[PDB]
RNA sequence: AGUAGAAACAAGGGCCCUG
């Protein structure tokens, strides 16, 4: 491909195809007809086939790959010698046994149309013989050989198919005489428009193109505008190091609350042993249900903090009397319609039915779109982080798949590390939230698929392993349910993705709430509980989700992926600058900064510090919006020119402020944004003391 | 049958229709393709998020529904939905169902009598499974790995073809009936063909999916990726499980899949060619255009001609480059001097004159160019990025491993830009002898310079020596090469640059129609040269295995083994269409004018004298027994024919035919002397030469059309002919003429005669015949 | 190619009731299962069936005058029972090259009293010790065991 | 080795074996000699020796 | 399971090719050569699958 | 009420259906 001569080399001889080649170049024409002149000459070669006459001698002559002149010269010296009429045209062949010349034809119309042309044009003064690709053949005497024709009509025919493969069998390829003139139908519009689309100094296309098809450099005036534009500019250049980065300035306001759906320091849970035949949400619900604890609650009518505490109530006794009848469903009532906003979606109004009198009677201006407003730092966010850094009493919170059989030493590798970081990561608190989350959503999402246009009741719930003492007492640990509170849907017709479907988060609790933080949810007093009694307390707030954040939620097994990344990543590019496994040690020994306490610095092995990475990945996945999305998308320069701060690289910039701006542009009431770009300033500030670039 | 009657009243139904009838009546059948498109258009776009929303729910799959009920499918088996009667909208013949289903299909549905068929669909990935258990791991290492990008074939693979080669290969063994017409490369290829037919011929198959496997059958996936180590096919497939940035997996997989010995194979017969050709002075190039055509080789199982192998390859090598120039094969556009490898990235320039004198004053014209350019490098183990600068080295990167190679990899880029004092003023050493014309055949300064280095390594040092050498500046210590090659010293060489990492080997997808001259150097477009016979190793002998040099120059055997082989020839020759001819004697149970033909008349004195009628006798039984029946084997006749000509007498038959040279062969058993087999019917084996049988009768083996094809040719159309099927296509008298339909909505009509020529000699010689 | 096309093809115009001999070597039978075969064929004495892949013999319709038969090159192993059945006129047989382990796989012919001649070569039962004459013992009827009878008298050209 | 009679799994558990084209048998015909064409298998195997 | 044939040659199933024994040509080169020649091994081709 | 973003949802079609 990438040419018609090596189109033409598939299924002609290389030689034909520069004879035509050479050809069209003579008559300077259009390439496209390398193949039906080639196509001719191997005809006629072909059609000689080395014959020879009485006398030992060739029978027949050609002169088509003959350049024009000489074949006219070759045609007079025949006409004159064997004593015959010179013809007016050229033609192809010439025999002596009958001393007469002979041209020949190609077409694909299955019709005498270029025969009759041509008998027209030549009469009956020499021999004629037109072919077609689909087993015809036209002429003005007596046949030719049969092997002539048998090879020819076979050729033709392989070459008819091989153009029809290429698409090429039409009148383009393969013209007549006339149909040799293909351009490009120009109308009337589209020239009135082309007159009309030229830049200023030219008015008609023809000037344009006679412009560029003869434009030639001046490189002199080019220089002079292109020193010109450099004068009128002044674009400004700033190394860092002279133009140091100022901190960035948080916005001010209330403190950002809790935004997750569900609670992971202050929660508390029931748990029991699970059995493998009861293993449904709605029959553990159940489980829980008959021993008396869930049914002992009973809360009060007066709230320590909310609104709406009339509305919660009664969907709580609703909720305890849909379990008492083993069907987890609900009826429409008030309450829920208020709490479930069955009714709240606008009643439209068509504006062929509108008219003056209705928009004065009830004002229908443009919605005043109210974007969020700000927020100030959160100080409760380092208590979950350090929270979600502990164990939690047990393990396999997250569930995960079998190893496979390994035969060498890399998949030996591979299993081992794994089941060090895994066994490591399943014990802490940050996985039994991921757990919650993975199962409470893919109940959710069941249910959306099988019961819309019903209010369902579905559990928050775990499944877990407790942790595994010495060969010493009871064997072989048991496995647990663990329930932390109860979830609600209303009508999840997701019609289209992106919707929202509201929801309804009833969970437990042992620890009063904070009004800066606990702001949305409406909490109870219940009553008490054994560990000896406790008091109790009923978190509840309402929230809705969609089935981006279920089906992404469900897949927050990525954490692990990027987690083992980096510290395979580290512990491979260690033990390679020295030719030695240095794996263990590396997680054992290698020291990485966590934090500050008392002003001074914090360092633990790689071995504790990989749940530090582990919590900031399910953040980035819990949190996620289009803020931090911007945030951690303009942070990067920051850290790239602290990188070459360290390394002495004299780095610049062009307008650093404005970057700042762009940062400090998407920080609003998003918890993550606040928390991380406060660390970020606190990282410069530290870096200062060892490097330059930042202001205090 | 009455699915054929009910296919008949659907399309009378409707053709009854106006629009089906317009569309189905106007423009030719590829419409099909584009009517193929307009239908069953949709797409999503996270089928992931689609996936876990549909399989939430009951009946997400669709299914037909006849096979169910014919398979006997319940429904609610164990209070568990398989599926529910309605109707999809789009098949709207096909009725949901659960995944469930698919399973109690798989534990309790209906079983066929045998799979292991799809052993042959996937054989590719059943390889790849082979030849990972045929493995010996070894112990796992750290450290870094000097991984060089480049591109490469991870998909082992025999017989690399073409696409085009292919579209009619899928055809001939899965949907023959609507066959086209046969390309040369069936004809050529029929043991292929025939193969791939035995397996999924009279099996109940997808044909589609067959398709499609044979396509990655006969696919070398080509990548652009990073590698370490050697280059092999067989280890790309799984590089993943080698080694990476940081680690490497040990491991031994050198006897495995026989794959480059078929290439240095082919080199060895491509260098002993030119070579043959050159010898030569005036017509090398067809000298060397018949060497190629009158020679085969044997791949595996099958027999290939050479010319076809050669234009399949990629084997960027100085000798493959000038055959593929000869034969008009397209190639890439890559370099060669010597065994150096080349490739230009950039820049531009034009032939200039220069000269030198060799000893004295003895004026010799040398050639350069006048720009600046930049071309990367490969030597054994080294990689190198210089730029040349009107008869001058500018600058050069390298990032091998070895002094040696680095070294000689310096000089051959050092005289390929002329840089240097040298082709100024050459040394005392060169003399008029040594410049040129070992008979005639020119020289340029360059490859002499070349061989003058090969041959002592002092020539090599004075070369380096050429270029300035200064004290190695602080800093630059490791980027520094001494004159042994050695990544630091004190003083180094001027202009250079060292480092540990190879070169990125470049990438272009382009390709170039190229030729050659009457001395065997290939020329782009331009009078830089690619290839030529000063590049390549002197001489050496090699005894080559499985190969057929058919032609008298390339030809080892005496007079004797040559005229039987010729005789069989010439005998083969008469198994054409036409009267007098054996076919025709046979359909008519002629046996006895067999005996009187000329060949072997010809053949007759190479006879044992003293035995000859003993043998005649039985050869002429021989012959009327599959004569007079119609079980014949066509392989025998032509073997034991030579014998009928003299008259039957009477004596004992030992066994064995002899003639007079002590070489016999035997009736019924393959032997060194003539060999066959029923795998590839159309070769016949003598004295290991090869001899390709025509196509135009089939015996009891052949059990095709494609046995009949080179018997039949094309002719003007006739109506009054009629029209019959592939089929009864063999009960047809030697000179007549049919209808017939080919491939799809195409007629046409053949004749059983055959055309002796092809078009190769029919055009060159018409060709000589104008340049007068 | 197919025994269906193969017999269609001998079957020159010729009524399958007047023929006395076949021959169907270097053919291919689906499942190793006979394909085209009927009792419309009354008259035929001979059959040749060599090198078809076959593996069993039980779609073999009703032979009477059939007297000859011959299978050799393919795998049958087993079925020797149904000729008592089909062709209990039978005389020469021939099964060299087929799957044959044991004696008790040969004892079904015993009831072939027609039975003259037997061929087997190439077989494992041949590899046993004391099997020709122990197959006599077993055969009395017979006479040819692979061109030679009892004292490896060499039997005639026919 | 060369062998024209197929293996059992259990007594040729260490060999390889494979089936390499045909080969001819001679036996006696009255006064002559006569060939009848075999299969032909190969089996492969790798062992250890000393001296 | 049962024990295996352990011997490193084969003694019933073996087979042989045979030729007149030359004393000028005695030795394992030039027999295994000679064997050779006639090409009778050379037509020994296993197939992939065993 | 609520969600989230830099606009959309808070069912939609004909008393019945549906994602």
């Amino acid at each position: 491909s990438k040419t018609f001569a090596e189109i033409a080399e598939a299924f002609l001889e290389p030689e034909a195809v520069r004879i035509a080649k050479e050809a069209v170049e003579e008559y300077g024409d259009h390439e496209r007809k390398i193949i039906q002149i080639g196509i001719h000459f191997q005809v006629c070669c072909m059609f000689c086939d080395e014959y020879l006459s009485t006398n030992g001698s060739d029978r027949f002559v050609l002169i088509e790959g003959r350049k024009r002149g000489t074949a006219v010269s070759l045609q007079n010296e025949l006409c004159k010698s064997y004593d015959l009429e010179p013809l007016p045209f050229l033609c192809d062949i010439f025999d002596r046994e009958e001393k007469q010349f002979v041209e020949i034809g190609i077409t694909r119309k299955a019709d005498d149309s270029y025969f009759q042309s041509k008998f027209g044009k030549l009469g009956n003064s020499c021999k004629i013989f037109v072919f077609s690709y689909d087993g015809r053949l036209d002429k003005n005497c007596e046949g030719p050989m049969e092997e002539q024709k048998l090879r020819i009509f076979s050729f033709l025919a392989t070459a008819a198919d091989f153009l029809r493969k290429e698409n090429m069998f039409n009148e383009i390829f393969l013209p007549d005489n006339e149909e040799t003139i293909i351009e490009m139908k120009k109308g009337k519009t589209f020239l009135e428009l082309r007159d009309e689309s030229v830049p200023l100094p030219f008015q008609t296309y023809e000037q344009m193109k006679d412009y560029c098809e003869k434009f030639k450099g001046n490189p002199r005036e080019l220089a002079s505008k292109v020193s010109q534009m450099q004068s009128n500019i002044k674009l400004p250049i700033k190394h860092y190091e002279q133009n140091k980065f100022r901190q960035i300035r948080l916005p001010k306001g209330p403190m950002a609350p809790y935004t997750h759906k569900f609670l992971m320091e202050e929660a508390w849970m029931f748990t029991k042993i699970s059995d493998p035949e009861r293993s449904r949400a709605g029959e553990i619900l159940i489980d829980f249900f008959k021993k008396g604890n869930l049914s002992a609650i009973r809360p009060k009518d007066k709230p320590l903090q909310g609104k709406y505490p009339i509305h919660y109530k009664n969907l709580w006794n609703q909720i305890k009397a849909a379990i008492a009848d083993r069907t987890m469903v609900i009826n429409e009532n008030d309450h829920s319609e208020f709490l479930g906003g069955i009714g709240r979606a606008s009643k439209k109004i068509p504006e062929i039915s509108l008219t003056q009198d209705v928009i004065t009677t009830e004002g229908l201006k443009q919605s005043e779109n109210k974007l969020p407003e700000p927020r100030s730092f959160p100080r409760w966010f380092n208590a979950e982080w350090m929270w979600a850094i502990k164990d939690s009493d047990l393990t396999g919170w997250v569930p995960m798949a079998e190893y496979p059989p390994a035969d060498n030493e890399l998949e030996d590798y591979a299993e081992h590390l794994n089941k060090t970081m895994e066994g490591v990561l399943q014990g802490t608190n940050c996985a039994r939230e991921m757990g919650k989350c993975i199962l409470t959503v893919g109940a959710l999402m069941t249910e959306c698929r099988l019961f819309p246009g019903k209010i369902k009741v579905v559990p928050i719930y775990a499944r877990s392993k407790e942790r595994k003492s010495m060969q010493e007492g009871l064997p072989v640990p048991s496995e647990m349910d663990c329930l932390f509170g109860i979830c609600v849907k209303s009508k999840s017709h997701l019609n289209k993705d992106d919707g929202m479907y509201t929801i309804i988060t009833f969970e437990f609790s042992i620890r009063e709430p904070n009004l800066e933080k606990h702001q949305k949810y409406t909490v109870f007093e219940a009553g008490h509980t054994t560990v000896r009694e406790v008091p109790l307390y009923l978190y509840c707030r309402t929230t809705a989700l969609s089935k981006i954040k279920n089906d992404w939620l469900s897949k927050a097994r990525r954490c692990f992926i990027t987690t083992m990344d980096t510290v395979e990543t580290i512990c491979l590019r260690e033990s390679a600058k020295a030719e030695e496994n240095l794996v263990e040690k590396t997680l054992n020994e290698k020291q990485m900064w966590i934090g500050k306490k008392n002003g001074e610095l914090i360092a633990q092995p790689l071995r504790e510090a990989l749940r530090v990475q582990l919590v900031q990945q399910f953040y980035f996945c819990i949190y996620n919006d289009s803020q931090l999305e911007g945030f951690c998308n303009e942070q990067k320069k920051i850290l790239m020119a602290l990188e070459g701060d360290k390394k002495n690289k004299s780095s610049f910039g062009f307008n650093p402020e404005g970057l700042l701006e762009k940062i400090e542009e998407c920080l609003i009431n998003n918890p993550m944004c606040l928390f991380m770009a406060q660390r970020l300033n606190e990282l410069v500030i530290e870096a200062s003391k060892r490097g330059a670039k930042f202001f205090k | 049958m009455s699915l054929l009657l009910t296919i008949a009243k659907e399309y009378k139904r409707l053709c009854q229709d106006a629009k089906a009838a317009q569309m189905m009546t106007v423009g030719t059948v590829s419409n099909y393709t584009t009517f193929k498109k307009w239908t069953t258009s949709r797409k999503e776009k996270n089928p992931s998020l689609r996936m876990r929303w549909a399989m939430s729910s009951k009946f997400p799959i669709i299914a037909n529904k006849r096979m169910l009920e014919e398979a006997q499918i319940p429904k609610e088996h164990n209070n568990v939905a398989l599926w529910e009667d309605t109707e999809d909208v789009s098949k709207r013949d096909h009725v949901l169902a659960s995944a469930s289903c698919i399973n109690y299909w798989n534990f309790c549905g209906p079983c066929v009598n045998n799979s292991e068929v799809i052993k042959e669909v996937y054989k590719s990935r059943f390889g790849r499974l082979e030849r990972r258990k045929e493995i010996m791991w070894k112990e796992l290492r750290f450290t870094l790995v000097d991984r060089q990008r480049r591109r490469v074939d991870t998909q082992p693979v025999e017989q690399r073809l073409r696409t085009g080669e292919i579209k009619d290969l899928q055809m001939w063994t899965l949907f023959e009936d609507e066959a086209p017409l046969a390309s040369k490369f069936i004809l050529d290829n029929y043991g292929l063909v025939k193969e791939m037919r035995s397996k999924f011929a009279n099996k109940p198959l997808n044909k589609e999916v067959v398709a499609h496997m044979l396509e990655k059958q006969f696919n070398p996936e080509s990548r652009f990726l990073p590698v370490f180590g050697a280059i092999r096919p067989e280890r790309m497939e799984l590089i993943h499980a080698l080694g990476g940035e940081t680690w490497i997996q040990e491991a031994n997989t050198a006897g495995i899949s026989n794959v480059d010995q078929r290439k240095n194979d082919i080199r060895a017969v491509c260098r002993k060619v030119c070579l043959a050709a050159n010898a030569s002075i005036m017509n090398a190039k067809s000298k060397l255009v018949e060497y190629i055509k009158s020679t085969s080789m044997r791949i595996g199982e099958t027999e290939r001609k050479l010319e076809e192998l050669i234009l399949e390859t990629d084997d960027v090598s100085p000798e493959v480059t000038l055959c593929k120039s000869a034969l008009g094969g397209q190639l890439g556009k890559t370099l060669s001097f010597g065994p150096m490898l080349l490739k230009k990235i950039s820049g531009s320039g034009v032939k200039v004159k220069d000269t030198v004198y060799i000893q004295g004053v003895r004026a010799v014209q040398f050639e350069y160019w006048s720009e600046q350019e930049e071309f990367y490098g490969e030597y054994k183990s080294a990689t190198a990025l210089f730029s040349r600068k009107e008869r001058s080295l500018e600058w050069i990167t390298i990032g091998g491993g070895i002094n040696e190679d680095r070294k000689r990899l310096l000089a051959m880029c050092m005289i390929f830009c002329r840089d240097g004092d040298y082709f100024k003023d050459a040394p005392a050493t060169i003399t008029m002898a040594d410049l040129s014309t070992k008979l005639g055949r020119e020289i340029p300064y360059q490859y002499v310079m070349m061989n003058w280095i090969q041959k002592s390594e002092d020539n090599l040092e004075a070369l380096l020596y050429s270029r300035g050498i200064v004290e190695t500046n602080p800093g630059k210590m490791g980027s520094s090469m001494g004159i042994d090659g050695s990544k630091r010293a004190i003083k180094s060489l001027r202009a250079v640059t060292i480092q540990s990492g190879k070169i990125d080997m470049p990438e272009s997808k382009e390709k170039i129609h190229l030729e050659l001259s009457d001395n065997l150097e290939a020329f782009d477009s331009s009078g830089r040269i690619v290839a030529t016979i000063l590049d390549l190793p002197s001489d050496k002998k090699v005894t080559f295995q499985d190969v057929s040099f058919q032609h008298p120059d390339l030809a080892v055997l005496r007079d004797e083994k040559t005229a039987i082989t010729k005789g069989y020839e010439a005998l083969i020759k008469r198994l054409g269409t036409g009267d007098n001819d054996i076919p025709s004697l046979i359909a008519k149970k002629d046996y006895l004018s067999l005996y009187n033909l000329p060949e072997v008349k010809l053949m007759a004195p190479l006879i044992r004298p003293n035995r000859k009628g003993v043998y005649s006798r039985v050869a002429r039984k021989l012959v009327s027994t599959q004569v007079t029946t119609g079980h014949y084997s066509l392989h025998e006749l032509i073997k034991v024919l030579p014998f009928t000509y003299f008259a039957p007498k009477q004596g004992m038959f030992e066994g064995r035919l002899f003639f007079s040279n002590d070489s016999f062969v035997e009736p019924g058993v393959n032997n060194n002397v003539f060999s066959w087999s029923k795998a590839d019917s159309s070769k016949i084996y003598c004295h290991g030469i090869a001899i390709r049988v025509p196509l135009v009768v089939g015996d009891e083996h052949m059990d095709t059309s494609l046995a009949l094809l080179e018997g039949f040719s094309v002719c003007e159309n006739d109506p009054r002919a009629p029209m019959v099927t592939r089929q009864d296509l063999i009960d047809v008298g030697f000179g007549q003429k049919v209808r017939l339909f080919v491939g799809q909505g195409s007629v046409r009509t053949f004749k059983r005669t055959a055309s002796q020529r092809a078009a190769s000699s029919d055009v060159n010689k018409n060709v000589k015949k104008i340049k007068m | 190619m197919d025994m269906k096309k193969r017999i269609h093809l001998e079957l020159r115009n010729r009524t399958p009731s007047d023929v006395k001999e076949l021959v169907l070597d270097n053919c291919r039978s689906y499942e190793g299962k006979i394909e085209g075969l009927t009792d419309e064929f009354e008259e035929l004495e001979f059959l040749s069936t060599i090198n078809v892949g076959l593996a069993s013999v039980a779609n073999l319709p009703k032979l009477n005058k059939l007297k000859k038969l011959e299978l050799s090159d393919n795998r049958v192993s087993g079925g020797l029972e149904v000729l008592a059945e089909k062709c209990p006129n039978l005389t020469h047989l021939n099964l060299s090259g087929n799957k044959i382990k044991d004696l008790g796989t040969i004892e079904p012919l015993k009831k072939l009293e027609n039975l003259k001649s037997l061929d087997l070569f190439n077989c494992e039962v041949t590899n046993l010790n004391d099997y020709r004459e122990n197959v006599f013992k077993l055969l009395p009827q017979l006479t040819y065991l692979d061109g030679y009878d009892r004292d490896d008298k060499e039997a005639p050209d026919s | 080795e060369f062998s024209i009679r197929e293996p059992n799994l259990e007594k040729h558990q260490k060999y390889t074996v494979f089936e390499a084209g045909h080969t001819t048998v001679r036996m006696k015909k009255g006064e002559s000699v006569i060939g009848r064409e075999v299969p032909l298998y190969l089996y492969c195997r790798t062992t250890a020796l000393s001296k």
